[PDB]
């Protein structure tokens, strides 16, 4: 879950960003969003969790009421326009071992120097097996969270598809 | 007819006789050869259809359903060869000599100039495709999938068995030709009215008629490729085919005794159209378009009028190439990841580019794209019901909406999008498998050239 | 328009009904009056294929004009003045029928202005 | 026809008061100016709507 | 050089196969082609005929 | 002031409006942490397979044959003829063909009684 | 600075 | 509507505050229609499909 | 799409100079390495403006979850970094 | 492989039977409550929150990130019905209702102008235009040997 | 020439005659003369040449005629052999009074496209004329079914005939 | 260019025997136009950049 400090934060966060819509010019909004700090600044060290809730639970109220209708959203962001624009570019690299040897000999060193990481996974995938055996409570985990790379040499368990995952211009 | 007849029953020893890593090539070969000497059957006349002999006729009608049933022939043979190929070698000998025998059967049900030889072949065909479903099915519901082809079709051929009989006892012929002079009017009583039912009922089981299509999502969704095929491309269109030629010895009494069926077609397209819209397995999907294409045939047949009698000879044909390809579509992406589901393997046009072309062309077809033969057909069977009633159009309308919102949802869920990240054997197409949708769609769009071909007896 | 006012919002026998109109025959007043006289004939309209709303009582200069922008291609900003002949005649055209709405529109007067007389006084 | 683009040309014309995206800006435009172009077919003038269409 | 090229393959050559498509094939069935009427003016002469159109009766005057 | 929000199947309430969120307790706590222990126990098992270098195939996703199986094969084990579904299916399966066929036995009757007395126009229908 | 582009294979 | 959008476009450089009426949501959700038939006829249809028609 | 591709250096270049543009840091101080709450003095309030700041410069979001974890001018450099692909 | 053991059964009526779905679905039995038993076939499958797929947070690192599901979650019996291409349930700025009646207010009141716009029509104060010789009788339509009633126009 | 034109007239061709009023060339003039010499000349030569070898070897087709033979009025009832004949006559009288109303209204289409604006009135025979071969196709083939038949035709016939004669009855009836 | 079909329709739209309210509506379309119309050029093209640094 989110913590009262969390919950703040990110309520600041989407307050000063509808603001930013409604105002649109820079000097306006350099305005307003220091006044809105302002608000943040007069309850910033309340000592009482329950008032605290109260003036945070009040405060999404007013942003509800007096968020934009049409926010502005960056264009990759999540419902932006250029949102998922480049997914259908994105080819994993497993489609590379199907290529045909014909394709291959017009990328000799890239493939000779895609063939050194393909051993490197395959050597190290035993020994990232057993760093998660071990570290591992009884059950089974507890959080999503991986462990670095203890023993020189090692790579981090399951490393493989956040490293060799396509760019984000393919093409 | 001999001259196909014969060289099909000579396909049987070639398999047998052929070297065991040749069954397929020679079967394949011979196949397309007699497929090619089946456009002999097009010498039709204006006014007299080919008569052949005392047993054997070919008019406008039957002619594209005979040359569709030899064309599909080859096409199910490339369909089986992968999931048979770890398969023993008397057993993929005696597949073939099923698919052998069904082509034998249609073929000689399709000329028939004798209702009673007619009835015979078309029962017969369910031996051999009962044995291709519950022998070289893959899931346990093959079972009960043959189970359900096979006494849904005898509980409505049983009586139609009785009433040709009773026809011939009272008329003194079942010969086609005859019944044509010697016809008359069927008086309205009681008893004509399940002489009308008996000699409907089996046609529209195997058609399927909405409320008798049970068995077809069960039938056509576990057979193997081969077997699909067949069931939707000729299997369906025996009961649409019978049902042209049965109607000639009902009449006036059809004029009202259709009403029952005319409402379950028309109201059985959307809700089989709308079950597309919520189906998770990709080839039921499918198997449910069918039974709404088929909703439209029945109509058009059963309201009697020169233009619906060509949509209807027109959608058989345009949805034979239209269904067989889109299951064959369907089985590549099964022989990859082993599964029917749907939303399993996704963004497959970021993988396999040129199979997405079938597909696209495939569901243009499906969702009657003008000017191929799907939307002909189509349009001169609304152009018929119109006429007969003008509220049919809003039927009519609402499942062309229908169809297009199942059609490219299923392009839309399969292809773009997204791939799925832990499916990584997606090889690249075989030569087979593009071959085999070529194959498909290629004689659909030469076919919008030169329709009249397939437009049936009353162009 | 001012007469749209006066037949919704207010008194609406006196003023004219355009789908109606003319009710009055026209020899009321003008103890004689002159028959349009209609320049072009059947033939040549015909023959010149002027669309049917456009054989009006102004088509005699239109059949000019075409025939001038036919022979002027391609000089399309020739032709100039007969064209404003065309439109003129048109324009002569619509002022007779802002006379035919006047002269209902006075006429109902008339009847709402010789009923009061014949009404009060019995 | 006349009403149908009469209550076309109006509401997309509202709509586009108030868009931030310039794309649906001159996509609501376009809807505005087909309506234009269907009361023109409701007043009996199909060669205005036609040369609007060039234009 | 490219252009004239261009002009050959895709407008030259189309053009005759069009041509000889609709001078010899399409045009020697009836109606197939059906070519409006050419409009007649009054003081026009037919090419085919050599006839002509009288003018138009006198237009009496409108100056403004 | 601020007029409250009011929900819909098709418009959920916000989770910055909801209650629950701002009354977090010691119950609360345990459940939220005790599912990221499931989420967390099954992105293992996936991510074992997932990232297995020598693994070529699709893995198997247990809850989506369970999903399938759940709309196809375990619907009518799981069925009972009673007054809810009985009616349901007299309405929705029968009631359409009902209706249509009255819609078009009486524009038929009525057309066909048109024809008859010849107060019908069918000056140039030559095509049925 | 002409990177690999990945695509499927398109020989077939 | 020049005069006009020249007035309305110039009182956005003003420091006041923003109060959003019901007319401007209005015409920014596009009048609604996007966000009811698009999410009710589809529901609508969707359901009835599933649970009626195939269930 | 025919924009300059980022380099490392001009990442830790304009994260640094929109940092020199923030009054309530000293650019004298200021370093790579500078944490913002424990080696400037800045609370979380100020830090959620330097991550609005840093998204306002290479215009794309960060989300919250990953933004209230950034508290050094370098680790934010590496979240641009990877999230851009830029590798030298 | 997929045994009997580990697919949807009949709805749960015991609580240990309560327990073994929840485990069977991965979800926590106090997370797990099966559709009401009314004979429609839901048997014990989970009733998931009716919410869209675009409710769920696009930031997080799913297995699937365009359906937004993980591997081995229960699925929504809907879930084909919510995907991002399909019914949308995210919260609206308006609220539900008062959208709606928004929106049939402008329809109801566009459609009752236009009715009385119909019936108090707008109009030039012209009479009607006035055609050549028997209102073009020969040209639109006529037959040339039933004589027409003569058409006479005047002049002011 | 290639087709017969008392079956698909065409009337006169009047094409006025060109009347410059203007200093500018025509563009069409001299685009026309370029298409004859670029398009219309070296079209012809190959045309030459392909109908110069057709001569050399000129050979027929012929028009099949059907003798008539006893239409199913003279058939006796269930008589299969009489039956066949005169139904496969009746046939190709359908197909053909088919295409009769095909060639009326190409007249037709042709007129209203010819006429221009003036269609309505200068296009009244062809109008007049379809009419007249509808009511008589209508009369012969409509409401038969796809099962139609000549005997079903004969049938149709002789209702119409009873109702006719059972109007002229109440007709000389005062 | 487009003054020689839009003004053409509105002023026939004005002169004819018409609906009043479609009529009225086309009106305050055209006044609609010319407020968006502006709202582009004001917001895109005057005023101060708002665009990121490095463009
Ligand atoms: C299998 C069909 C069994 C139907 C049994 C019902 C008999 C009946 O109701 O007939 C009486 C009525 C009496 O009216 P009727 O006069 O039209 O009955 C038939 C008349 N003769 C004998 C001349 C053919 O018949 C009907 O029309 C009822 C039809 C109801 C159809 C409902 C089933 C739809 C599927
Ligand atoms: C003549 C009637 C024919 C019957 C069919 C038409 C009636 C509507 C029923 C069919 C629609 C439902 C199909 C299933 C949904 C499949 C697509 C889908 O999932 O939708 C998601 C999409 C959601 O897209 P979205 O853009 O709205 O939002 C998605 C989320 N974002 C935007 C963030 C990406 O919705 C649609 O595209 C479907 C909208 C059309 C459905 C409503 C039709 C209204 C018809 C007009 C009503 C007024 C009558 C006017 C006169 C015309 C009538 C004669
Ligand atoms: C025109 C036609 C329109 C009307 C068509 C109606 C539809 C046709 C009727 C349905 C056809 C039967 C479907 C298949 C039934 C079935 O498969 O039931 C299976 C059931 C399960 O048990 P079981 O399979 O035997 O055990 C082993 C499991 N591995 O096994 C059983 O429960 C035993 C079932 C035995 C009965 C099925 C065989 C008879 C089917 C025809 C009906 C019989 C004739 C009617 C009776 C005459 C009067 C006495
Ligand atoms: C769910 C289950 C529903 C089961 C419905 C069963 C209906 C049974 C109907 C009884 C058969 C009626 C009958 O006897 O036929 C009528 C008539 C008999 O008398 P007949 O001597 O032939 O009169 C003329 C002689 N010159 O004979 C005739 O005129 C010819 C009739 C022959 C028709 C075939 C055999 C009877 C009909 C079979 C059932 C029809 C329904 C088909 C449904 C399939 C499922
Ligand atoms: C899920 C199972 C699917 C398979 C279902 C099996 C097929 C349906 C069963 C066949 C029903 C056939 C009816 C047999 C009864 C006798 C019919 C009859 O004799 O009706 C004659 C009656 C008189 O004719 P008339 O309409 O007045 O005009 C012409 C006058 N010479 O004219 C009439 O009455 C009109 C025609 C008969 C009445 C039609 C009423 C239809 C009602 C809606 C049907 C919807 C389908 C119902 C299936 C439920 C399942
Ligand atoms: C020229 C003009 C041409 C025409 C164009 C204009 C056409 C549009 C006309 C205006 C349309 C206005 C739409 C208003 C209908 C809204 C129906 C409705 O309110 O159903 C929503 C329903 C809410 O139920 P619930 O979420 O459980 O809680 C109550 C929240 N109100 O939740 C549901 O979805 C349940 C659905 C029940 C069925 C609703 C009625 C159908
Ligand atoms: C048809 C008209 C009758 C409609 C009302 C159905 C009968 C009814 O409402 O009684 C409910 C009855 C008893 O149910 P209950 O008392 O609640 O609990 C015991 C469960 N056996 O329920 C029952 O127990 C048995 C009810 C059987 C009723 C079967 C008929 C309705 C089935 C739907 C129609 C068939 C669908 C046809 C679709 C064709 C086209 C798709
Ligand atoms: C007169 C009383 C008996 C009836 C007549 C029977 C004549 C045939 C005798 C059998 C001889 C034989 O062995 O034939 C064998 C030959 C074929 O050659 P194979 O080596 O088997 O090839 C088999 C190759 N496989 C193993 C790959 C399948 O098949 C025939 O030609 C049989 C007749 C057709
Ligand atoms: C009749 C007069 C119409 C005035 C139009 C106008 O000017 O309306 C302009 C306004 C919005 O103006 P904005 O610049 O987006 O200001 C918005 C606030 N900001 C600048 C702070 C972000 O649109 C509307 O809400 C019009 C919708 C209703 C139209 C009438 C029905
Ligand atoms: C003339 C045109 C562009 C020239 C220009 O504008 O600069 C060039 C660009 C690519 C060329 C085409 C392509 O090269 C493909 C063909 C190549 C052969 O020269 C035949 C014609 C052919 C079809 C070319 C015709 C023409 O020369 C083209 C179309
Ligand atoms: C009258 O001709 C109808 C005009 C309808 C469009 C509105 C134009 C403004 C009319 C104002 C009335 C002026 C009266 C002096
Ligand atoms: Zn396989």
């Amino acid at each position: 879950y989110l913590t009262h400090q969390q919950k703040v934060l990110r309520l600041y966060k989407r307050a000063l960003r509808h603001l930013e819509s409604w105002c649109i010019h820079r000097d306006k909004y350099r305005y307003f969003a220091c006044l809105l700090r302002a608000r943040f600044d007069e309850h910033k060290n309340e000592k009482d969790m329950v008032k605290a809730t109260q003036l945070l639970r009040e405060a999404e109220e007013e942003f509800w009421h007096g968020q934009h209708p049409q926010p502005y959203i960056f264009p990759e962001s999540p419902g932006g326009t250029s949102y998922e624009r480049y997914e259908c570019y994105k080819v994993p690299e497993w489609c590379l071992d199907d290529w045909h040897p014909s394709e291959k000999a017009m990328y000799p060193d890239y493939f000779a120097k895609r063939e050194q990481w393909k051993k490197l996974r395959r050597e190290s995938w035993e020994r990232e097996v057993k760093q998660l055996q071990e570290e591992t409570p009884v059950g089974g985990p507890r959080t999503e969270a991986l462990p670095p790379a203890r023993k020189q040499g090692d790579l981090p368990p399951l490393w493989w598809h956040i490293v060799t995952r396509p760019r984000e211009r393919p093409m | 007819m001999l001259k196909y007849i014969i060289p099909t029953i000579m396909l049987m020893p070639l398999t047998w006789l052929s070297k065991n890593n040749m069954i397929w090539v020679n079967s394949t070969a011979h196949s397309l050869l007699i497929s090619f000497t089946s456009l002999l059957l097009m010498n039709q006349f204006g006014d007299n259809s080919l008569n052949f002999s005392l047993l054997f006729f070919s008019d406008s009608l039957s002619t594209p359903l005979l040359i569709l049933t030899m064309w599909l022939l080859p096409l199910m043979l490339m369909a089986s060869q992968h999931h048979l190929s770890k398969e023993n070698l008397t057993r993929k000998k005696l597949f073939i000599t099923m698919l052998i025998s069904l082509q034998l059967f249609l073929i000689m049900t399709f000329t028939a100039m004798e209702l009673i030889l007619f009835y015979i072949l078309f029962e017969a065909t369910l031996v051999p495709t009962l044995i291709i479903i519950t022998r070289w099915g893959n899931q346990t519901e093959r079972l009960n999938a043959g189970l359900y082809f096979l006494f849904y079709t005898l509980a409505g051929s049983l009586p139609l068995l009785v009433a040709l009989i009773y026809i011939q006892n009272t008329v003194g012929s079942l010969n086609f030709l005859m019944l044509q002079y010697w016809v008359q009017p069927v008086h309205n009583s009681w008893s004509n009215v399940f002489m009308w039912l008996a000699c409907m009922m089996a046609f529209m089981v195997k058609m399927p008629l909405y409320g008798l299509h049970l068995w077809l999502p069960k039938a056509h969704v576990e057979a193997p490729i081969a077997g699909s095929m067949v069931l939707a491309a000729v299997l369906l269109k025996l009961g649409g085919y019978g049902m042209l030629r049965i109607t000639l010895i009902l009449n006036p009494m059809t004029d009202f005794m259709a009403y029952p069926f005319i409402m379950l077609s028309l109201w059985g397209m959307i809700m089989t159209s709308s079950i597309c819209l919520r189906q998770t397995d990709l080839k039921s999907l499918i198997a449910y378009s069918s039974v709404s294409h088929m909703a439209l045939v029945i109509v058009a047949i059963l309201i009697q009028t020169p233009w619906s009698y060509m949509g209807a000879t027109a959608l058989m044909i345009a949805h034979g190439l239209t269904s067989s390809m889109l299951f064959c579509l369907a089985n590549s992406n099964y022989e990859r990841i082993h599964s029917r589901t749907m939303i399993l393997a996704r963004g497959l046009q970021t993988l396999l580019p040129l199979m997405a072309t079938w597909w696209l062309l495939a569901s243009l077809t499906n969702l009657a794209l003008p000017p191929t033969i799907n939307l002909i057909g189509e349009l001169f069977v609304v152009m018929s019901t119109f006429s007969w009633s003008n509220i049919t159009i809003i039927l009519m309308g609402v499942n062309m909406v229908i169809t297009a919102l199942y059609s490219l949802y299923m392009l839309i869920m399969t292809q773009r999008g997204k791939y799925t990240y832990h499916i990584n054997n997606i090889s690249p197409s075989f030569t087979r498998e593009n071959a085999l949708m070529s194959l498909h769609i290629l004689p659909l769009l030469l076919l919008t050239l030169n329709p009249k071909i397939i437009l049936g007896p009353l162009y | 328009g001012a007469h749209l006012a006066r037949r919704y919002l207010g008194d609406a026998s006196v003023e004219p009904d355009p789908l109606r109109m003319p009710t009055f025959p026209p020899d009321y007043g003008f103890p004689e009056r002159k028959e349009r006289e209609m320049v072009a004939t059947q033939q040549e309209m015909n023959d010149a294929q002027l669309v049917l709303q456009q054989r009006d009582y102004c088509a005699h200069y239109l059949i000019r004009f075409l025939k001038c922008k036919r022979d002027s291609f391609p000089n399309f900003l020739a032709c100039k003045h007969e064209r404003h002949d065309w439109d003129y005649c048109e324009h002569l055209d619509y002022v007779k029928r802002m006379k035919e709405f006047e002269r209902e529109r006075r006429l109902l007067q008339r009847k709402k202005r010789r009923e009061q007389r014949e009404a009060d006084m019995a | 026809t006349l009403c149908l683009g009469a209550i076309t040309t109006l509401f997309t014309a509202m709509c586009a008061l108030t868009q931030n995206d310039i794309k649906k800006i001159i996509a609501f435009s376009t809807s505005s100016q087909l309506g234009l172009m269907m009361v023109t077919i409701g007043i009996n003038q199909p060669y205005l709507a036609f040369l609007h269409i060039c234009t | 050089y490219r252009h004239s090229i261009f002009a050959f393959t895709h407008v030259l050559i189309p053009v005759w196969i069009i041509h000889y498509y609709l001078k010899y094939h399409v045009t020697t069935k009836p109606y197939t082609i059906v070519e409006k009427k050419p409009r007649i003016f009054p003081g026009d002469t037919i090419l085919e005929t050599g006839e002509v159109i009288p003018p138009m009766k006198e237009f009496p005057d409108q100056h403004h | 002031s601020f007029p409250k929000y009011e929900a819909s199947r098709l418009s959920s309430l916000p989770t910055t409006l909801d209650p629950a969120e701002y009354d977090i307790s010691s119950e609360t706590r345990k459940a939220q942490a005790e599912r990221l222990a499931i989420r967390s126990r099954l992105k293992r098992e996936y991510q074992l397979q997932y990232y297995d270098p020598s693994r070529r195939g699709v893995i198997e996703d247990p809850a989506l044959v369970r999903w399938t199986y759940a709309r196809s094969a375990n619907i009518y084990p799981n069925f009972r003829p009673n007054t809810k579904t009985s009616l349901l299916g007299a309405l929705f399966g029968i009631g359409p063909l009902v209706f249509w066929y009255y819609v078009f036995k009486t524009d038929r009757d009525r057309k066909e009684k048109l024809i008859q007395e010849g107060k019908l126009d069918r000056t140039f229908n030559i095509s049925y | 600075k002409r990177l690999f582009i990945i695509k499927p294979s398109g020989f077939y | 509507g020049f005069i006009l959008a020249l007035e309305i476009s110039n009182m956005t450089k003003n420091l006041k505050y923003h109060y959003p009426s019901n007319a401007f949501k209005f015409s920014t959700l596009l009048g609604y229609f996007p966000t009811i038939m698009h999410r009710l006829a589809p529901y609508m249809n969707l359901s009835m499909s599933q649970k009626s028609a195939s269930s | 799409s025919d924009a300059p591709p980022l380099t490392l250096e001009g990442i830790k270049d304009r994260v640094l100079y929109v940092l020199k543009l923030y009054d309530k840091i000293d650019p004298e101080k200021l370093s790579v390495n500078s944490h913002f709450m424990k080696d400037l003095g800045l609370d979380s309030l100020d830090q959620v403006e330097i991550i609005m700041a840093m998204e306002d410069e290479f215009g794309f979001e960060i989300p919250d979850i990953d933004a209230e974890k950034l508290m050094c001018p370098q680790e934010i450099v590496d979240y641009i970094a990877d999230k851009k692909d830029v590798y030298e | 492989h997929i045994t009997k053991d580990m697919l949807p059964g009949p709805y749960p009526k015991t609580p240990e039977e309560r327990a073994a779905a929840a485990k069977k679905y991965n979800m926590r039995v106090e997370d797990y409550e099966p559709y009401p038993d009314d004979g429609t076939g839901y048997g014990d499958y989970p009733k998931l929150p009716d919410r869209s797929q675009q409710e769920r947070d696009p930031w997080y690192d799913w297995d699937h990130p365009d359906l937004r599901l993980n591997w081995g979650e229960p699925m929504h019996w809907d879930l084909d019905m919510y995907i991002r291409n399909r019914v949308d349930t995210s919260p609206t700025p308006v609220n539900w209702n008062l959208m709606c009646k928004h929106l049939f207010g402008f329809v109801a009141f566009m459609l009752f102008m236009f009715w009385v716009g119909e019936t108090y029509p707008a109009y030039q104060p012209v009479g009607p235009k006035q055609y050549p010789y028997n209102n073009l009788y020969l040209e639109r339509g006529g037959d040339p040997n039933k004589e027409p009633e003569p058409v006479v126009h005047y002049e002011i | 020439d290639s087709w017969d034109k008392d079956v698909y007239p065409e009337p006169p061709r009047r094409t006025p005659a060109p009347s410059p009023q203007t200093s500018l060339p025509n563009p069409i003039t001299y685009l026309t003369k370029a298409f004859d010499l670029l398009v219309d000349r070296p079209v012809t030569l190959v045309r030459e040449f392909i109908e110069r070898q057709h001569a050399k070897n000129k050979y027929y087709y012929y028009h099949r005629e059907f003798r008539r033979v006893p239409d199913i009025t003279e058939c006796q009832e269930k008589d299969v052999l009489c039956m066949f004949e005169a139904e496969m006559q009746w046939r190709r009288d359908y197909k053909v009074d088919q295409e009769i109303v095909n060639i009326i209204q190409e007249r037709l289409k042709a007129c209203q496209q010819r006429e221009g604006e003036s269609h309505r009135q200068n296009c009244a025979k062809e109008l007049e004329q379809f009419t007249q071969v509808v009511k008589a196709y209508q009369d012969r083939y409509h409401d038969l079914g796809a099962h139609y038949s000549a005997r079903k035709c004969l049938a149709k016939q002789k209702q119409r005939m009873l109702a006719e004669r059972k109007a002229a009855k109440e007709a000389a009836a005062a | 260019t487009g003054f020689y079909s839009k003004d053409l329709i509105i002023e026939a739209a004005n002169t004819s025997y018409t609906n009043a309210w479609a009529l009225l509506m086309t009106l305050i379309a055209t006044s609609f136009t010319a407020i968006y119309s502006t709202r582009i050029i004001f917001f895109a093209l005057l005023g101060q950049p708002r665009f990121p640094t490095l463009v």
